[PDB]
């Protein structure tokens, strides 16, 4: 099977969550391709199918287990297994559709949702924007149980979508950003349960453009600014990768380095 | 995969004390000196530089040019064609250094005053040699969180980590384009390292010297690196109660990991 | 709460002598936890002596004691060591092992051991 990374919310810890995210980044990319101090994810074109996905097994106090599947080309969730059932977001293309079939081949019941995994769709289904969905070890613990009981009939579609938004931000987005990983570290350290502030929201919305801006930059200076927000909501623009070096940890492969 | 397109952005180039790379008096005769000047917010060409694909930096169609290849000579504006092309080539590094490959010398501002004539010097990774291409004429004010979730704080001339609090201005740090980290309460002082040797206690001192000990870079791994010494910022022995932040060789334990909040 | 440090190994020695102090931890994941040694002489304040990171590569030493003591770690035995060589009369005091923390209430001391001359 694909590589498996494990995390538990039972007795979760700043160190345990950090070691979890570090281990995820270590399997998402090899770190061999780095631009302006920022590691780049593997290029999808040329990536063999037996290296396309990374599995993340999650557990909670109720000792339920849900195994997420991450695309290594964008660190994003494409689906998940629970018990004898596998579920997948609606794939964007035909190539992604057949690649799905190489995941969780053991499972007796695979499913493809009518909806994709993007935030616009998930919140429509969840009935709440990200600004009103709290994050923390608590939400993740509840998100693990709801994802599992969907394969049982006990989870409603809005609760399912809410749990996806929770898992994606604490795993996928935390992998892409030391900043988001740090924001999750703060929630775990003080055992607080909190919705993400504007600075976290816009970073997630800008990750695709940030990868393009950094890789298509002239020695770090962007061709055009990227607008971000502070934690209090104020707006500021970024023109160079230097301030982003501690902020971003992974990028989509966009293009080849100078050679 | 296609090779990344290399754009030619138009930006200001901010450096020591937040001043801007400026073509003096807006005059564009060959040999006119480049200087530091307070950053403008208009469309005047003499502070807007085009980073072209030929590694030349141009204002108003003419090139930023080093007079020579010896440390100490000034940097001027010049016709890109009639100048020695090796004197017009520049590399902009992710650590804030702008180097001329032919001479291995570095664009520098040996003085921090408005009107300082820019020169090329031997690289020592000082504040006088730190630059950032941007349109942001102001530094970025941020909180620095570290070990155990504590916040870096400045008192008088000392620096340590305490419990975070939003109303503490002494926990606000302005990250300047020259690579220095300055307390918001006093933009004239810098996060300074006394020596380049290990366990040197870091203090708050005047940015006057603009030295190698006052230039820092936020690395991708969460550390704050002093470029010249190669040492990192360290919460000594992972014990905030010591009230000592030091330089120490890189090892990555949590007492060397920081994060700038917004 | 059950996390606890047991220092051991102090004794009475004369100048130029040597001693190894050991503190054994229990109740937590000992590996990767930074551990520091302190000493309080009669009348004076508790002063930092040495401290080890996750590896024995990582060690911080007070100026008073450089080139003489060695802080050490054995993750398998849940033990911190303070090898004390070339001992002097100035090193007399109760030696405490500490797990540092963000708040002082989460600081973690043992009961210390006495070192004389
Ligand atoms: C930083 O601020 C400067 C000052 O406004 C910006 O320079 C301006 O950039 C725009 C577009 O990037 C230039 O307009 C362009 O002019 C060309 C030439 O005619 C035209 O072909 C384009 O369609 C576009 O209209 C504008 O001239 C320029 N202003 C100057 C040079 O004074 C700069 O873009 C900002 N940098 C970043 C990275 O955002
Ligand atoms: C500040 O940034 C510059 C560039 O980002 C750093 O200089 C570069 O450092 C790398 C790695 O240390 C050098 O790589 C070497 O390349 C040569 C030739 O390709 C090769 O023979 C070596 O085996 C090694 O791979 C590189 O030469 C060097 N210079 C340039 C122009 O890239 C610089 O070290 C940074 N300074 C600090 C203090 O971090
Ligand atoms: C997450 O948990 C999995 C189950 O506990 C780990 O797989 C197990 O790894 C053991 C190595 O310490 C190995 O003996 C077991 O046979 C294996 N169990 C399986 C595969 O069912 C997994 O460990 C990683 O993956 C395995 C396949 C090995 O390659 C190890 O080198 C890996 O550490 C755990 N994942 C991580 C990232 O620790
Ligand atoms: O609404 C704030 C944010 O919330 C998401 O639900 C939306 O899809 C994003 O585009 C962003 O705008
Ligand atoms: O050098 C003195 C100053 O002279 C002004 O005329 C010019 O606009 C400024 O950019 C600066 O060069
Ligand atoms: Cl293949
Ligand atoms: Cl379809
Ligand atoms: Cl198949
Ligand atoms: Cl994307
Ligand atoms: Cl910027
Ligand atoms: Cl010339
Ligand atoms: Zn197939």
């Amino acid at each position: 099977q694909y590589p498996i990374i494990n995390f538990t919310t039972a007795g979760a810890t700043v160190q345990s969550y950090t070691n979890f995210i570090r281990a995820v980044r270590g399997r998402l990319t090899t770190g061999a391709d780095v631009r302006h101090e920022i590691p780049v994810l593997p290029n999808r074109v040329g990536l063999p199918i037996n290296q396309r996905f990374i599995l993340v097994e999650l557990s909670n106090h109720a000792e339920l287990s849900v195994t997420l599947a991450l695309d290594v080309t964008n660190a994003y969730v494409v689906g998940y297994r629970a018990g004898n059932s596998a579920y997948f977001f609606h794939p964007d293309n035909q190539e992604d559709a057949e690649a799905i079939t190489h995941l969780f081949t053991d499972v007796q019941n695979r499913y493809t949702f009518a909806f994709g995994g993007n935030y616009d769709r998930l919140e429509q289904l969840a009935g709440n924007l990200r600004e009103n969905i709290e994050l923390g070890n608590g939400p993740l613990e509840e998100a693990i149980s709801a994802l599992y009981y969907y394969s049982t009939g006990g989870t409603q579609l809005p609760t399912l979508a809410r749990s996806f938004i929770i898992c994606i931000q604490m795993i996928s987005e935390a992998a892409r950003f030391q900043y988001i990983e740090g924001e999750m570290r703060t929630r775990i350290r003080y055992n607080r349960r909190s919705a993400p502030d504007p600075s976290v929201i816009t970073l997630e919305n800008s990750w695709g453009r940030l990868s393009t801006a950094i890789q298509e930059s002239n020695q770090g200076a962007f061709a055009s600014p990227i607008q971000l927000q502070r934690r209090n909501g104020s707006k500021f623009s970024v023109y160079d990768v230097s301030i982003l070096i501690p902020i971003i940890a992974l990028m989509v492969y966009r293009c080849a380095p100078p050679p | 995969a296609d090779v990344c397109m290399d754009p030619e952005p138009i930006v200001r180039i901010v450096g020591r004390n937040g001043l801007c790379v400026d073509v003096r008096d807006g005059r564009f005769h060959n040999g006119n000196a480049i200087q530091l000047w307070p950053c403008k917010s208009n469309t005047d060409a003499n502070q807007l530089w085009t980073l072209k694909r030929d590694n030349t930096i141009r204002s108003n169609g003419k090139c930023l040019t080093t007079y020579g290849y010896s440390p100490g000579v000034y940097v001027m504006i010049y016709d890109c064609n009639t100048a020695a092309t090796d004197a017009t080539r520049w590399q902009i590094w992710d650590n804030g250094t702008i180097i001329n490959p032919r001479s291995s010398l570095v664009l520098a501002a040996t003085s921090g005053n408005s009107g300082t004539t820019l020169t090329v010097q031997t690289n020592i990774y000082a504040v006088s040699q730190g630059w950032l291409p941007t349109n942001n004429t102001q530094p970025f004010v941020t909180t620095i969180v570290g070990l155990y979730g504590l916040c870096l704080q400045a008192n008088s001339g000392q620096v340590w980590i305490e419990d975070c609090s939003s109303e503490k201005a002494e926990q606000q740090w302005a990250l300047y384009a020259d690579g220095s980290i300055r307390p918001q309460q006093n933009r004239d002082n810098c996060l300074t390292s006394d020596s380049n040797i290990r366990e040197t206690v870091v203090k708050i001192l005047s940015c006057g010297p603009a030295s190698s000990g006052q230039r820092w870079m936020f690395k991708n791994d969460g550390t704050i690196l002093n470029l010249y010494s190669g040492l990192v910022l360290d919460v000594r022995a992972s014990d905030p109660s010591l009230k000592q932040i030091i330089l120490y060789p890189l090892h990555g334990d949590p007492n060397q990991i920081w994060l700038p909040l917004f | 709460a059950q996390v606890q440090l047991v220092e051991s190994g102090g004794g009475l020695v004369q100048p130029g002598g040597s001693l190894r102090l050991s503190c054994v931890a229990s109740g937590f994941t000992f590996s990767s936890t930074p551990m520091n040694w302190f000493r309080q002489a009669p009348g004076k304040e508790r002063e930092f002596v040495a401290g080890v990171g996750s590896r024995n590569d990582i060690a911080y030493y007070a100026d008073s004691v450089k080139g003489r003591f060695t802080v050490s770690r054995d993750d398998a035995k849940n033990t911190v060591y303070l090898q004390m060589n070339s001992l002097k009369p100035e090193d007399t005091g109760v030696y405490y092992c500490k797990r540092p923390a963000g708040r002082i209430e989460d600081e973690l001391w043992g009961q210390g051991t006495q070192v004389t001359v």
